[PDB]
C-alpha cells in the first residue's frame, strides 16, 4: 500500500478589513506541515519566525529591502486593490434567506411543543433570529443549531423554541438580514 | 474586523499536489486549474464582474515547491501528522418528498488535503450530478472541503457519504435518509 | 405518478369572479355535517348513500344525501358502521326518501378501529403561503386516524376564514389559492379555493370535487396552503 | 477589473 | 299535426334508473346526466342555439321517485311485465367496400329500460368507436335505443350485435356481413 | 341470478304543434309500467283519469288551483315558448338526401332488372320518392323499405321498382325533399 | 334561449 | 393496399388542354380492336408481340401490335390462344414484320374457358357522378369472365360520349374526370380521362397507361366514373 | 478535323435489342428508351438546352429492323462472330481513404451488344448506387460501354467487376483493391 | 444454353467538323455484323458499296433522287443544323482540370524519385501536359498513361517523369488547357 | 432548339 | 470514427487575429527541442516529465519540461528511454527542480528499436493546398517509425515559412490555415495554424494541443497543408 511520508508546505495571504477598507491588515504566513513556522504582519512591519523552522527565512528576506518595500505596500496595492475589485459581487452580494417555522419531528416531553425555525438559502452569513411569544421576545428554552456554512455562498441554520402551547398564541420567529429592510416574520398560530 | 480575502496555495510531496486558490469569508472565489492553466470561478457570474491571470499561480506555485523541498530538508525529513476528518452529511435546506434538493458531504477538520469521497444511493456508488470543491483553508492550517449530490428525495432511497483519509484506519460513511 | 402543482393559469381568479364571495365562506366557516357510527338508510341513485342525521346545531335537516364518485364507492360503504364529515348545501339538493334534507359528496369513514382511545385527536400540519411565502403555520385536528382530505381541507379553509379573511362577502383579499396534501408516500394533490370564473357560484358543482371520498393518514400526512394577492 | 495576486518569495538555497 | 316536442323522463326501482330528455319528432334534442348533473345535447351544435338547466332535471326526477313508491304501493306491488326488445342491425348508408360506415343496432319496442348491448368483430367483442343513445319513448309506452359502431367494410369481417334483456330467454345476436 | 320484480314509473309532457305554432296542444301523461294511468288534456282543460289507477291523482291534482293554472297556459309558457327556442335547429334544419341508383343484388325472375333507389343521410323525414319510365310515373312494381329513422338526426329509405329492361328505357328516380328547391334525379339508362 | 321544463306534481302521500 | 384516389390536384383539366379533344374522342367513340380465338405470330421488340387480326370494318390494317408493361408479360402470352381487346392508334404507330398496321398496350386474355356457355354476355355496373352526385347509372357488356380493364374503360367511355358528349370536337363539357375500378377484394384504381395539359394530345404515350394489361372479374367488378363541371 | 457528331443506331436478333443514340467526340450526348420512349439525356442539363422528338428514333429503328431481316437472307444467314471485351476497371480520380469516389468498369472492343456485368465488393454482388450506359459506337464497328459504382476507399474492400460476354469461354473478373 | 446465331445491323451518320462549321463532311455507313457493306459519302455525292453484301442498296438508293437530294443537302439541314443546337453544351463545355503532384508507390531503382502529375476531372479531352526541372522542360524520363475517357463527359491522365531529386531544385508539372486563360501549375520541391 | 435526325432508308425488298 | 474536418466557421482567421504573427514565427522558424535516448530525472506535476536537454545551439537551457495529457501517459513514458523532439517556449515557463529551462508538450516516443539501421532517414509526404488547389508538394524526413505529429507538423511548418512565408512579423499572407494527417488506417485529425483571434498570442496555450503526444507511423502516413488567402 501506498505509506510513503508526506511533506506539506502552504503560503497564505490575508487581508483582513475593518469597517471597510478604513483599516487594513496584511497577514502573510508560511505553514510547513501543520506548523506555522515565519510570517510578515503587516503591522508589525517585517518578517518574524514564529518557530525555529523558520529563523533563516525571517533573517533572509528581511535583508531583501526591495521584497519589505514590496510587502509593506501590499496593503495598498494588494489588499485595498482586490477588495475594490471584488467588492460588488461580495461584500456586496445578497441572497434573501427562505423562513418556514414547523414542529419538530421530536417533541420529547409529552405537553409541549418544540417550534422548529427553519433559515437557509441565504447570504452573506451574518444574521438576527429570534423568537417571541405574543409579542414579547423569549430568552430560555431558544436553541440554534449554529450558522452553516454550505461552501456555496449560502448559509442555513435552526432556531428551535420549547414551548408550553395554550390555545390563541402566537410564537413568531423574526428573522433579520441584510438583504432586506425590515425583519421577516412567520407567525406559529397554537 | 468584518471581511477577510485570502489567497491560500500549497504543495504537497509526494503526491505533487498543488492548489492555488482565494477566499472570502469563508467562501471560495476561484482556484486556478493547473492543467488546463485557467481560472475557475466558485460561481459563474463573478467571471464576468473580475479576471485573474491564470498564469500568476503557475509561477508561485514552483516557488512553492523548490520551498517545500527546502523545509523538507531542513527539518530533517520530518514528515506530517495525518489528522482525520470530522465529517458530516446535510441537506443545504430542510427536505421535502419527491421536491428537489442537495445532499452536501462535509469534510472538515483534516490533513494532508488528500481524500477519496464517494456517494451511494442504496449501497452503490452514485456518480450521476455530483460536484466538488478544491481544499479549502483553516485558521488551524487544516483543511475543509465539500461534495455535493443533487437528489429527490423518497422514504425509498438511503445514501452514504463514504470518506477515505489516511487519518482514518477504516473509510467512514455517513448515512443520510427520509426521516423527517 | 401524482397530480401536477398547478401553473398560474390553472388557477382560478377571484377577480374573474363576479358573484358573492359569501356563498363560498358560507360552505366553510363554522358550517359541516358531522356523524359517528351510522349506517345508510336507503339511497337516491346508485352511487349515493342516505342517511339519518339530524341539524344538531339549528335544527335545518334530518336526512342528509352524500353522492360518491360512483357505484362501487356507494356499494363499498352501503352496509358499514361509518362517521361522516363534509360540507353540505341546499342550493339544488335533491331526493326523495320513505323533516329537512341536505346534500354532501364524499365524507365517509369506516368507523371500526378508526378512532383513538380516550378522546385522543390527531393534530395535522398546514403551512400557509402569502406568494410564495410561509407566513403562518398550524395545525388542524381529527378524531380519525384515516380521515377524509375533505375534513381537513374544511377544517382549515375554517381557520383561515377567521384569521386570515380567507372568504368576505364580496370578494377575497387573495386572487389565487389551492389547498396541497401531501402523503407520507410521496403521493400529492391539490384543491383549486376559489370559484369557478363568472358571475355565479355554483355550489353543489364546486364541491362535486369531493366525490372520490380521498382519505389520507393524519399522523403523516402534511397540508400547504398556496395564496397569492393580486398585486403582491 | 483584474484580481492580483502576491508572489512568493524564494527561502535562501531554494535560489 | 307536423310537429311533436316531448319532454320524456323516468324512474325505475330497483335499479333506480332516472332518465330525463327532449324529444323532437322522434329524434333526441337532449337529456340530462344525473351523475355529472349537465345538459347532454345529442348533436354539439344544439348547445350553441339554446341552454337548458340540468338541476330542474334533477328536482323533477326526485319527484317522480316519491310518486313511483306512492304507485308501486297503490297497485299492490305489482310488478312491470318485460317487453322483449325487436333487434335490428342496418348500416346507415348503402355498404361500400373500404368505404367508413356506422354499423347501427336498433334496439325497439321494449320495457323496462334496461339493456346490455355488446358488438362482436368476428366473434369477439368491439370497443372502438362504439356510442349509444339513452332510452327514447314511444307512443305505447315502451322504449327504443340505439347503439352504432363505426367501421370499415369488408368481405373478411361479419359483425354481430348481441342484446340481453329480462324479455329474452337467451342472449339476442343479430348478425351482419357484407353480402352487397 | 337478478330476478326482483321492476316497478317503472314515466312523466310525458306532449306539445303537438299543427300549422306551427297557430294551433297547440299540450298532453301530460303518466304511465306506471305498460300503463297510462292519468292525464292532462289541454283541450279537456283538467286532469282526466285514465284507469282507476290513477283516479286519486286526477282528483287531487284537479283540487289544486295553481297547479291547473299553469298547467293550463303552458300551451303558452310552455309548448310554444320552447318552439321558438329551438325552431332554428329543429323545424328548419335540413340535410339534403344522398341519392343513388343501381340494381339490386337480388334480381330474382330472369328476364328481369330489380332496381334499387337508394336515398339516405337526410332530415327531415318528410320526402317524396318516385320512379318513372320515359316521363311517365310508375304505378305498380314499385316497392320501399320504408323511412328508416337512424336516431342521429338523419332519414334513409330504399325504393325499389321492378322493370322489364328495353335497350334505350331511361328509368328515372325523383325525390322531393324540404332540403332542395327543385326535385333531384337519378337515372338508369337501360 | 333557454329550454324551460314543465315541473312534476307530486301524488298525494308522496306530499 | 390498393391505389390512392385522386386530389383534384391530381387529375388533368380540360381547361388546361389547348389541343383538339377529337383527338382524345377518336380513341373511344365506336373505336377499337377486337379478336377472338389468335395466337401471337410475331415480336418487334421483347415486351410486345405482333397479331394477324383484320379490320373488319373499314380494313384498315391487317396486323396489330401490342405493347405490354414488360418482358415477361409478353413472354407469358406469346404462345397461348388469346382474345383480345383494346384501344389502337396510327400517330407513331412504328414496327416491321414479317397490309396496314396499328397498335395498342395491354388487352390479352387467355380464350380458354374464359366465356359464357351459348352467346351469354356479363353485364358490369357503372355508375356517374357529376360534381360527387351520381347522375346516371348503367351497364356494359363483355363475353368475358376475367376482362381487361381497358375494355370495360372503352365500353364505358363510347357510352358517355354519345349520351353526355364526353368528348366533343373541341374540347369537353367536363373539367375533370376520372374513371375508378373497384374490385370484390377491396382492391382500386383508376384511370385519368383528360388529356395531359398542353397544345397537343399524345394518344400513344396516353394508352400507354393500358400497359399493364389489369384484368378483373367481370361478375362483381364495380365502376364508377367521377366528373366534374368547370364551375358547377 | 475538330469534332465528330455521330447518330448511331442498331437492331440485334435474336435478342431484339434496338438502340438509337448521339455521339458528341465519343461521349454519349443522348439516347432513347424504347420501352417509354423518351429521351434520355446523358447530362441533365443537356435537356434544358436542347430536345429531341423520341419518336423518330422508333421509326427508324423499325425500318433497322426490315433492313436487318434483308440482310440476314442476303448473307446466307451469315451469324456475327463474337469478339470478347477487354474489360479494365479505374476510379475516375486518384483514390484517398474515407474520400468518396467512382469505380469504373470499362467494357471495350466488343460485340455483339450484349453483356452483363455485376460488381462485387468482398466476393459478395453490389447493387447500391451503380448505374451503366448503353453501348456506345467504335470506328471499328464494334462497342464500347461504361458501368459505374460509387463508394468509400478503405483498406477492408476490395471489388471486383464480373463480366459474362459470349466472346468469353468464362467470366472475366477485375479485381480492384486500394494498394496506393 | 443460349447458342443462337446473332445477327446485326447497325446504321451511322457521321458528322466531321473542320474549323467549327467551315467544312463539312456526313458520313453515311451501313454495317451487317461487323462488316460495312454500304455508304454515302458526302464528298462523294452518291452512294457507294463498300463490300459485295452492299452493292444492292448502293443501286438501289442511288436510283431513289430524293434520297440523294435529301442525302446532298444534310450537310446542311442534318450537320451545321445539329452543330449549331448543341454547340453552347458540347463545343463550348468547359471543366477545369484537378492538378496534384505526388511520388508514385512505385520507384524501382533506388535513388531515383518518380514523379506522378495526377490531371483529373476535366473537359475537353484536348490537353497539354509539360514537366520541367528548375524552368527548363524535360523531354527524357517522361511518361503518359495516355488520355482516359470516363464515358460521363470527363476526362483523366497521369504523366510520370523520372528524376535524379537533387535537394533545391524545382520540379514543376505545367498543364495547358481550354478551361483556363494561363498554364496550371503544380511544383515539387526536391 | 431541336436536334434533328436523319432518317433510315429501306433497303429493296424490305419495302 | 476520426476527427471531422475543418468548416471555414471552425478555423480562426488571421485577420482576427491583431497582435504580432511573430510569435507565432518563432515556434516554427528552426526551433525545437531534440535529444537521443534519454531518461526523466523529475516531475513537476504528475502528468509531466522533466528531461536533462541541453542546447547544444545558444546555450539557452539545460532542463526541459513536457506536459502530457494525464498522468497514465506521464507514467508510461516515466522510467523508459525515449527521444524528444518538440516546439518548445518560455515565456511562461515554470517548474523547479533539484542552468536555464524550456517547456513544451508531449513530443515523447520510445527509442528502443525505433530507428533505422544506418542513419536512414524516413521521406513523408506533404501536400500544400491554396484555395483548394494543390500548390507545392514536398517531404520531411524522420529518423524515427513511429513519429509524433507535432515533430512532423514543425518540420512542415519550418519548411513553409521559409518557401511561402506561412508567417511573418506581422500577420500572414493566409486567411485560414490547416495541417490535416492521415493515417494508413484511415484515421484523420487536424491542427489549426492560425492563432487564436485576439490582440496576443499565448504561446503555452496554443502548443497545449500537442498533448495527447499523438503519433504515426511514418512510413504510411501522410500530411495535407490546406491554407487560404483572404480574398483569394
Amino acid at each position: 500500500g501506498d505509506t510513503r511520508p508526506r511533506f506539506l508546505w502552504q503560503l497564505k495571504f490575508e487581508c483582513h478589513f475593518f469597517n471597510g477598507t478604513e483599516r487594513v491588515r496584511l497577514l502573510e504566513r508560511c505553514i510547513y506541515n501543520q506548523e506555522e513556522s515565519v510570517r510578515f504582519d503587516s503591522d508589525v512591519g517585517e518578517y518574524r519566525a514564529v518557530t525555529e523552522l523558520g529563523r533563516p527565512d525571517a533573517e533572509y528576506w528581511n535583508s531583501q529591502k526591495d521584497l519589505l518595500e514590496q510587502r509593506r505596500a501590499a496593503v495598498d496595492t494588494y489588499c485595498r486593490h482586490n477588495y475594490g475589485v471584488g467588492e460588488s459581487f461580495t461584500v456586496q452580494r445578497r441572497v434573501e434567506p427562505k423562513v418556514t417555522v414547523y414542529p419538530s419531528k421530536t417533541q420529547p416531553l409529552q405537553h409541549h411543543n418544540l417550534l422548529v425555525c427553519s433559515v437557509s438559502g441565504f447570504y452573506p452569513g451574518s444574521i438576527e433570529v429570534r423568537w417571541f411569544r405574543n409579542g414579547q421576545e423569549e430568552k430560555a428554552g431558544v436553541v440554534s443549531t449554529g450558522l452553516i456554512q454550505n461552501g456555496d455562498w449560502t448559509f442555513q441554520t435552526l432556531v428551535m423554541l420549547e414551548t408550553v402551547p395554550r390555545s390563541g398564541e402566537v410564537y413568531t420567529c423574526q428573522v433579520e438580514h441584510p438583504s432586506v429592510t425590515s425583519p421577516l416574520t412567520v407567525e406559529w398560530r397554537a | 474586523e468584518e471581511h477577510v480575502i485570502i489567497q491560500a496555495e500549497f504543495y504537497l510531496n509526494p503526491d505533487q499536489s498543488g492548489e492555488f486558490m482565494f477566499d472570502f469569508d469563508g467562501d471560495e472565489i476561484f482556484h486556478v486549474d493547473m492543467a488546463k492553466k485557467e481560472t475557475v470561478w466558485r460561481l459563474e457570474e463573478f467571471g464576468r464582474f473580475a479576471s485573474f491571470e491564470a498564469q500568476g499561480a503557475l509561477a508561485n506555485i514552483a516557488v512553492d515547491k523548490a520551498n517545500l523541498e527546502i523545509m523538507t530538508k531542513r527539518s530533517n525529513y520530518t514528515p506530517i501528522t495525518n489528522v482525520p476528518p470530522e465529517v458530516t452529511v446535510l441537506t443545504n435546506s430542510p427536505v421535502e418528498l419527491r421536491e428537489p434538493n442537495v445532499l452536501i458531504c462535509f469534510i472538515d477538520k483534516f490533513t494532508p488535503p488528500v481524500v477519496n469521497v464517494t456517494w451511494l444511493r442504496n449501497g452503490k456508488p452514485v456518480t450521476t450530478g455530483v460536484s466538488e470543491t478544491v481544499f479549502l483553508p483553516r485558521e488551524d492550517h487544516l483543511f475543509r472541503k465539500f461534495h455535493y449530490l443533487p437528489f429527490l428525495p423518497s422514504t425509498e432511497d438511503v445514501y452514504d457519504c463514504r470518506v477515505e483519509h489516511w487519518g482514518l484506519d477504516e473509510p467512514l460513511l455517513k448515512h443520510w435518509e427520509f426521516d423527517a | 405518478e401524482s397530480q401536477p402543482d398547478p401553473m398560474p393559469d390553472d388557477l382560478h381568479k377571484s377577480s374573474e369572479f363576479t358573484g358573492t364571495m359569501g356563498n363560498m365562506k358560507y360552505l366553510y366557516d363554522d358550517h359541516y355535517v358531522s356523524a359517528t357510527k351510522v349506517k345508510s338508510v336507503d339511497s337516491f341513485f346508485k352511487w349515493d348513500l342516505i342517511y339519518n342525521i339530524s341539524d344538531k346545531k339549528l335544527k335545518n335537516y334530518d336526512k342528509v344525501k352524500t353522492e360518491l364518485l360512483n357505484e362501487d364507492l356507494a356499494k363499498k360503504y352501503k352496509d358499514e358502521v361509518v362517521d361522516v364529515y363534509g360540507s353540505n348545501y341546499y342550493v339544488n339538493c335533491y331526493f326523495s326518501s320513505k323533516g329537512g334534507k341536505t346534500c354532501m359528496y364524499g365524507g365517509i369513514t369506516k368507523h371500526e378501529g378508526n378512532h383513538f382511545d380516550n378522546g385522543n385527536l390527531q393534530n395535522v400540519l398546514v403551512r400557509v403561503y402569502e406568494n410564495k411565502r410561509n407566513t403562518i403555520s398550524f395545525e388542524v385536528q381529527t378524531d380519525k386516524k384515516s380521515v377524509t382530505a375533505q375534513e381537513l381541507d374544511i377544517k382549515a379553509r375554517n381557520f383561515l376564514i377567521n384569521k386570515k379573511n380567507l372568504y368576505e362577502f364580496n370578494s377575497s383579499p387573495y386572487e389565487t389559492g389551492y389547498i396541497k396534501f401531501i402523503e407520507n408516500n410521496g403521493n400529492t394533490f391539490w384543491y383549486d379555493m376559489m370559484p369557478a370564473p363568472g358571475d355565479k357560484f355554483d355550489q353543489s358543482k364546486y364541491l362535486m370535487m369531493y366525490n372520490d371520498n380521498k382519505t389520507v393518514d393524519s399522523k403523516s400526512v402534511k397540508i400547504e396552503v398556496h395564496l397569492t394577492t393580486k398585486n403582491g | 477589473p483584474e484580481v492580483i495576486p502576491m508572489f512568493s518569495a524564494l527561502s535562501e538555497g531554494a535560489t
